[PDB]
């Protein structure tokens, strides 16, 4: 056979992998790091809570300004607030009782959301004639919508259910370029902040990169155990971070092009719901099943603090861009700000 | 999925075809890029509460 | 007879929730919204003290112990405020706080009542009037503490004045009168007090209610929903991140302790409510907040009549008794019986015909007409307060004496009106120099019962803080202006024999008297006393206010969300059904 011939070379070619991986597997950040301090205890106290949602929270984006944000709600509605004041921006009643994340345009002109409805609709908050419309409609993929992220106001990127991600051309309304490849649900991205490359984590057990501009694959990355649930890039491009069912979280460099650290506990038998660094990385902030939220010295995968102010799974989170706080969204209704 | 092993095959030629750079200097860049950055980190060095929206906060009579 | 006293019995017993978890919740949310007003009252608590220290001041000789003790007093409750002002200090202390400040209070009291020259059983009235009050309304101490603070006090204030003035044969009709003014105002001040508990227990029991109804309706429609998906279609992981892989008070008391926490309050009252008018800023708001009904005015209105019974029984012992009195007296207490019974009739609507009670409905529907009542009835209490001091001497006996003694009045002291004490004495009620118009000797009993009458309109609460305002300043004004415009020659002629009857006449064998008034003209003073009472009546009425339209607006927000949530629960139900 030649199946059993390319799967046998498929081995010889891990193998490779596995030995130049070794071969540059000349240390660990974990040895490197013993020298270095605990961060000590993060102890950031909760000095906005954001509610009006009326059940579980799904989504949140912040505004480029790093005042108003987006977040969405099991409760049908799609808030934007004033985080300076926590003021509501403005209330959005839903096509759907299902939408599994949001965004919002870096020019703000624009937002956008969605789910299992397969549609990805983007709303225009500064209608010439004063109102908050819909202004399209990106219809296309066969599954459910994990996450998205424009590229320009012309351009935007999604990920669905039927193992494929798409960019669409807005103005056009259609697929300008396909990212398939994944076994699996994908179920989430990050685009870098040169927005030419970005990664996508599905099922699979494999994280792929890809460039923005080609579309192919670039790097797989392995290790996890189950379907990886979430991802992270690191604040300068050359590294990740990711989350799965497998109670492990897991550092990824482009470059070493493998895992360089590993945060879990064994007092810690849930799971993470949402990750999250400091301005500078030294910190890793990642929610927990259990009610919790573990803050870890990131370079030392020390638990620094507890952030515990839910009573479920802390769905989701984001620190805004100048690093002032930290909001994080929870199935108890809640948004919490933290600082 | 004939053709789709090939494609796997060639997927792996390429992949096996890059150039990877040692964990040392990865590391050593990315432990540079945040004592770089650690300055300007707030949650790291926290600014005056005048500064601060969520801090600001004062009043007497 | 005994039905009605196992009522009272019953009354005082302190209401109290079942859940220690609940209580402490509520405490965190009254501690928050008091803590303002524990330092407004720390403040004029610091006023009025500033006051007594002037009044004491005013006169010598200073005794060191009085200045040295209000000095520390002054210190205690200002070092207090700044501490309580801090954030860190544990709300579970501020309770303790009240009492620390009752006893600072109480310190003041008895430095306040021992040392204070001349002696007078109208010394200091107005200062353990103040206090009282203030601890009935701005201290917030539960009712038996406040009861025994109240009672203390009274008893000991009775208790110095009469071991002070043991010798003045007049001391009957002033002890009695002071025993009628503390029973007054520790009556006025229970029924002040209980009903503000008892509408505030009320408030948050029914916020407990409404609260429990929301995430009730918010709990049937989760298990719906929940089999409803479940049934709907390994729960895919999609599914179960949707939020499914299948004591409720605690969440309750947790997610509204978290709502507590992110509803802040002063934020609140400067995005909704304009900060000076404290109308609603939206008219829509207002309309419903105007369409809010009071119930217990009748109560007011009988704790009113009570104090005007009160007010009768001092003017009765201490005002000689005028046909013209008693007949102005009986037009009032018919006119005002009339007033209560028309408004006992709200609460009584069964048992009066038909007009009776679409006239009564009408009235206590209407928060103008009783409204109007109350201003009417206040306005006949303070007309009743003086009407009969036009009855009162205004005969001159210092250019009488002048003329028997052939003296400048620039050099009259004591010294010469007691070798003239066998023609004009304060025991005379014959219009001393051929007036037919007899003395009336304790005006500040009038003034007392101004603030009694004062005190009457702190018991309206529901009066506007600008109406109680506009009718307390007119009240003030017109008062003030009858005690220092026709009042004034009684006023020199009383300080003047006062002073003289202070001298423990004995075998003075100079005419070398102790001198110096001792005293601020009582003149000056009543002003004074009025105008601080008067502001912190206005202070009162502020944080009563806000604290009611703060009530109805999280009850209004509390129940806009409800509505909310019902209409979103309707929709998604309706297309279910669709
Ligand atoms: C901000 C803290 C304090 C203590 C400010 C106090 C301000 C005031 C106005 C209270 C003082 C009140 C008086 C001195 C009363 C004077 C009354 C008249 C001049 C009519």
């Amino acid at each position: 056979s030649e199946l059993d011939q390319l799967r046998q070379e498929a081995e010889q070619l891990k193998n490779q992998i596995r030995d130049a991986r070794k071969a540059c597997a000349d240390a660990t950040l974990s040895q490197i790091t013993n020298n270095i301090d605990p961060v000590g205890r993060i102890q950031m106290r909760t000095r906005r809570t954001l509610r009006g949602h009326l059940a579980k929270i799904y989504a949140m984006h912040w505004g480029t300004d790093s005042r108003l944000l987006v977040s969405a709600s099991q409760d049908g509605k799609l808030i934007i607030w004033d985080s300076y004041t926590t003021n509501k921006v403005h209330a959005i009643p839903l096509r759907s009782s299902w939408v599994m994340t949001c965004a919002y345009a870096p020019s703000g002109n624009y937002v956008a959301c969605g789910g299992l409805d397969n549609i990805c609709s983007i709303y225009n908050l500064k209608t010439r004639e004063g109102n908050v419309r819909v202004s399209r409609e990106l219809a296309g993929h066969t599954g459910y919508l994990s996450c998205c992220r424009f590229l320009d106001d012309n351009q935007i990127v999604t990920s669905s259910g039927d193992t494929t991600c798409a960019l669409w051309d807005i103005e056009t309304g259609q697929q300008t370029t396909t990212f398939t490849g994944h076994t699996g649900d994908v179920m989430s991205l990050s685009l870098a902040p040169d927005t030419r490359l970005f990664v996508s984590g599905a099922c699979d057990a494999s994280a792929k990169l890809w460039d923005v501009r080609e579309g192919m694959c670039r790097q797989t990355f392995t290790g996890h155990e189950s379907d990886i649930n979430a991802i992270c890039f690191f604040p300068n491009g050359n590294a990740f971070a990711t989350g799965s069912d497998d109670a492990t979280c897991r550092l990824f460099d482009l470059r070493a092009d493998q895992e360089l650290m590993t945060y879990s506990h064994d007092n810690i038998i849930c799971g993470i719901t949402s990750v999250s660094f400091s301005k500078s990385g030294r910190l890793l902030l990642a929610g927990y099943d259990d009610f919790n939220c573990n803050v870890w010295d990131a370079l030392k995968a020390d638990r620094a603090g507890v952030l515990a102010g839910h009573d479920n799974r802390v769905s989701c989170l984001g620190v805004t861009d100048d690093g002032m706080a930290v909001a994080t969204g929870s199935w108890d209704s809640f948004l919490k700000i933290w600082n | 999925s004939i053709a789709q092993a090939r494609k796997l095959v060639e997927q792996l030629k390429m992949e096996a075809n890059i150039d990877r750079i040692k964990v040392s200097k990865a590391a050593a860049d990315l432990m540079a890029y945040c004592e770089a950055h650690a300055k300007e980190d707030p949650l790291l060095t926290p600014v005056p509460a005048s500064e601060n929206p969520f801090r600001e906060k004062k009043f007497f009579c | 007879l005994g039905a009605c006293c196992l009522a009272l019995l019953q009354i005082f017993r302190s209401k109290k929730f079942p859940s220690d978890k609940l209580e402490r919740l509520y405490q965190r949310y009254f501690f928050r919204l008091n803590q303002s007003s524990l330092t407004m009252l720390m403040a004029v608590l610091v006023l009025v003290c500033l006051v007594m220290l002037a009044f004491h001041a005013a006169r010598p000789p200073l005794q060191l112990p009085y200045l040295a003790v209000l000095a520390a007093a002054v210190g205690v409750i200002l070092i207090m405020a700044v501490l309580c002002n801090r954030a860190a200090f544990h709300q579970d202390h501020m309770g303790l706080a009240c009492y620390a400040l009752i006893a600072v209070v109480l310190a003041v009291q008895v430095v306040g009542l021992l040392l204070p020259q001349p002696r007078s059983a109208s010394e200091g009235i107005w200062w353990t009037v103040f206090f009282i009050y203030t601890i009935y309304t701005l201290l917030p101490v539960r009712m038996r503490a406040a009861v025994l603070s109240g009672v203390l006090l009274s008893a000991l204030h009775l208790a110095i004045a009469l071991r002070t003035n043991a010798q003045d044969q007049f001391l009957l009709k002033q002890l009695v009168s002071n025993v009628l003014i503390f029973s007054c105002t520790n009556i006025v001040g229970v029924c002040t007090h209980y009903p503000a508990e008892v509408s505030q227990r009320q408030a948050f029991q029914e916020t407990r209610e409404c609260i429990q109804a929301r995430l009730h309706s918010q709990r049937e429609n989760q298990q719906q929903e929940r089999l409803l998906l479940s049934v709907l279609p390994q729960v895919s992981k999609e599914m179960k991140r949707m939020g499914f892989e299948d004591n409720p008070e605690d969440e309750v008391d947790e997610f509204l302790g978290r709502a507590i926490d992110a509803r802040s309050i002063d934020r609140l009252r400067s995005e909704h409510v304009r900060k000076f008018l404290l109308t609603f800023r939206e008219p829509d708001l207002e309309k419903k907040y105007s369409k809010q009904v009071d119930d217990r005015f009748g109560a007011y209105v009988a704790c009113a009549s009570l104090v005007f019974l009160f007010i009768c029984f001092v003017q009765i012992t201490i005002v000689p008794h005028s046909i013209f009195m008693l007949s102005f007296y009986l037009t009032c207490s018919l006119l005002l019986t009339l007033v209560v019974f028309v408004s006992v009739i709200y609460s009584c609507v069964k048992l009066f015909p038909s007009p009776l009670q679409t006239l009564s409905r009408k009235i206590v529907r209407s928060k103008m007409n009783s409204t109007l009542v109350g201003v009417f009835t206040i306005t006949l209490v303070f007309l009743a307060a003086f009407v009969n001091m036009f009855t009162c001497n205004s005969r001159d006996l210092l250019g009488c004496l002048a003329q028997e003694h052939n003296i400048s009045a620039s050099q009259v002291n004591a010294c010469h009106v007691a070798e003239s004490a066998v023609n004009y004495s304060l025991g005379d009620e014959q219009g001393f120099c051929g007036s037919p118009w007899p003395n009336c000797n304790f005006p500040e009993y009038f003034t007392y019962s101004v603030l009694l009458s004062l005190l009457a309109c702190s018991v309206f609460l529901q009066i506007s803080c600008i109406g109680k305002l506009v009718l307390m300043l007119a009240i003030e004004l017109i008062y003030v202006l009858i005690v220092e415009v026709p009042g004034v020659t009684l006023f020199d002629n009383a300080d003047l024999l006062v002073t003289a009857n202070a001298i423990d006449f004995f075998n003075n064998g100079t005419s070398q008297c102790p001198e110096h008034a001792t005293k601020v003209a009582l003149k000056v003073v009543t002003p004074i006393i009025i105008s601080v009472f008067v502001l912190a009546l206005y202070l009162h009425a502020q944080q009563v206010e806000s604290t009611a339209r703060l009530d109805f607006l999280w009850k209004l927000q509390a129940t806009e969300e409800k509505e909310e949530m019902e209409e979103l629960q309707a929709y998604n139900r309706r297309l279910l059904h669709n």
